C-alpha cells in the first residue's frame, strides 16, 4: 500500500528531524557485483543539515570531501592538490545527499518500507542508476548505517559510530588547503 | 619488409612502448619483480613505465592521450625530439608535462599553461559518487618527432604518473621492452614469463595495423608461392 510508504517517509523524516548536526565515525566498505572489495576505508564525518558537510577518510588513505554550502573541495594528498567544485554539480541523489539534506520532497521520489530503524527506498521510477538504498535512522535520529546498490549492482555500505549530535564548529565546513597543495578550481 | 611494415616500425613503433611487462593483476612492484628478473628472448633493453589513456582539459579544448610516465634520467625515443625543453625537468612532484606538439596545438597551449589530466580507469568510490583520479599538469614545453605520437603522446616524471594512476606507493604500470625486431610481438609474446606477470604489445594500441600488415603479407607469400610452384 501507498499508505505504508506515506507513513514511512513521514516516520523517517521526523527522525531525521531530530538532528540538525552531528559528528561521527564512520567506516566504508565497496564491493562490485561479484561481492569481491573494490575499496575500504574509515575516517570522520560531520554534517551539519542541509548541505554542509565533512567526509575524511583516514585510512588507508586519507582524503576529504567538504562542502562550505556552495561550494565542494575535493583534496587528494597523494597528488598534493585539492579541487574546487559547486555541490550544485555533484550527484544531489546519492543516498548521502538524501540524508544530509531530509527534504519531504526528496523522500516522496521513493518507495520506502520500514523494518525497525531499517528503512528500505526504492525509486519511483529509474534512470538515476540507484536500485535501492537503506538507511538505519534510530528513533532519537541517529543514523547508524547506510548502503546502497547501484546498477550495476556494486554495492555500498556505511556504519556510522560514536554519533554526538549536538553543535560542529564552522570550520568543520571550510577547506584550507595545507601548505604545498595547489587547487584546482573548476568552478564555472 | 616492405614500406608499410617500415613506416610501422620506425615512425610509430620506434616511438612508442613496444611491449611491456606487467603484473597479472592491477600494477607492479619492482621489488617483486625487480629489472633484473627481466631477462627475455629478443629484448634488447628494458627501462620502467607507468602509462595510462587520459583525458585532457585546457582552458580551450579537450583531447585524448597516452601517458609515459618516464624515468626522466634515462633517453626515451622522444628525448631528442624535445623543443627546447630538458627533460629531466620532469621532476617528481612537479606535475610537469612535455607534450607532443600536435597534441599542444589540439588543446592550444604551450609552456607555462595548465591542463587537467585524467584517468578515467583509476577511481575513488566516495558518498558523493565515483571520482575519476585527475590532476592539473604543467606544461613545460613540447616534443615534434614528426609523427602520429605527435598528436597524442606525452611524457611526465613516472612518479607523478603512478599516483594519477592511484598504484600502491612505488608500484609502477611495468617494465617497457624495447624488440630487436618489433614485428614478431605475436611469437615474442609466447615465451616463458615470470610469474604473476604478463604480457602486453602495441596490439593493444594498433590492433587494426598489425592485421593489415599480416593480410598483405600472406597475401604476398600465397601469391610469390603460386608464381613459383607453376
Amino acid at each position: 500500500s501507498h499508505m505504508a510508504s506515506m507513513d514511512a517517509a513521514s516516520d523517517l523524516k521526523s527522525r531525521l528531524d531530530k538532528v540538525s548536526s552531528f559528528h561521527a565515525s564512520f567506516t566504508q566498505k565497496v564491493t562490485d557485483g561479484s561481492g569481491a572489495a573494490v575499496q575500504e576505508g574509515q575516517g570522520d564525518l560531520w554534517v551539519k543539515r542541509p548541505n554542509l558537510f565533512n567526509w575524511h577518510m583516514t585510512q588507508p588513505d586519507e582524503s576529504i570531501l567538504v562542502s562550505d554550502g556552495k561550494t565542494l573541495w575535493f583534496y587528494n594528498p597523494f597528488v598534493e592538490q585539492a579541487t574546487a567544485t559547486w555541490l550544485k554539480d555533484a550527484t544531489g541523489n546519492t543516498p548521502f545527499m538524501l540524508i544530509a539534506r531530509n527534504q519531504s520532497s526528496d523522500w516522496q521520489q521513493y518507495n520506502i518500507k520500514q523494518n525497525g530503524d531499517d528503512f528500505v527506498l526504492t525509486p519511483k521510477a529509474s534512470n538515476g542508476n540507484l536500485k535501492q538504498f537503506t538507511i538505519n535512522v534510530g528513533r532519537d535520529g541517529t543514523i547508524h548505517q547506510f548502503s546502497a546498490v547501484e546498477q550495476d549492482d556494486q554495492r555500498s555500505s556505511y556504519q556510522l559510530k560514536s554519533q554526538q549530535n549536538g553543535a560542529v564548529d564552522a570550520a568543520k565546513f571550510t577547506f584550507t588547503p595545507p601548505q604545498g597543495v595547489t587547487v584546482d578550481d573548476q568552478r564555472k | 619488409m616492405n614500406g608499410f611494415e617500415r613506416e610501422l616500425q620506425n615512425n610509430i613503433l620506434g616511438l612508442m612502448p613496444q611491449a611491456i611487462l606487467s603484473s597479472e593483476h592491477g600494477s607492479l612492484n619492482p621489488q617483486q619483480l625487480p629489472e633484473t628478473a627481466v631477462k627475455l628472448d629478443g629484448v634488447n633493453r628494458v627501462a620502467p613505465i607507468t602509462t595510462g589513456d587520459v583525458v585532457l582539459q585546457s582552458a580551450r579544448s579537450v583531447a585524448v592521450g597516452v601517458m609515459l610516465g618516464i624515468d626522466p634520467a634515462q633517453k626515451d625515443p622522444l628525448t631528442p625530439y624535445l623543443v627546447n625543453v630538458k627533460q629531466t625537468d620532469l621532476e617528481p612532484g612537479k606535475y610537469n608535462v612535455i607534450l607532443g606538439e600536435q597534441l599542444a596545438s589540439q588543446l592550444g597551449v604551450n609552456r607555462g599553461d595548465q591542463i587537467r589530466v585524467m584517468v578515467p580507469s583509476a577511481s575513488q568510490f566516495t558518498p558523493m559518487g565515483r571520482i575519476p583520479s585527475q590532476r592539473l599538469f604543467n606544461v613545460i614545453g613540447t616534443f615534434a618527432a614528426n609523427s602520429e605520437v605527435d598528436g597524442y603522446e606525452m611524457l611526465v616524471n613516472i612518479e607523478d604518473a603512478s599516483r594519477l594512476m592511484r598504484y600502491p606507493a612505488g608500484n609502477i604500470t611495468g617494465w617497457r621492452l624495447w624488440l630487436d625486431e618489433p614485428l614478431k610481438v605475436d611469437s615474442l609474446s609466447q615465451q616463458k614469463l615470470p610469474e604473476g606477470s604478463k604480457w602486453q604489445d602495441w596490439r593493444d594500441r594498433k590492433g587494426e595495423l598489425f592485421q593489415a600488415v599480416r593480410m598483405e603479407k600472406n597475401m604476398a607469400a600465397a601469391l610469390e608461392h603460386h608464381h613459383h610452384h607453376h
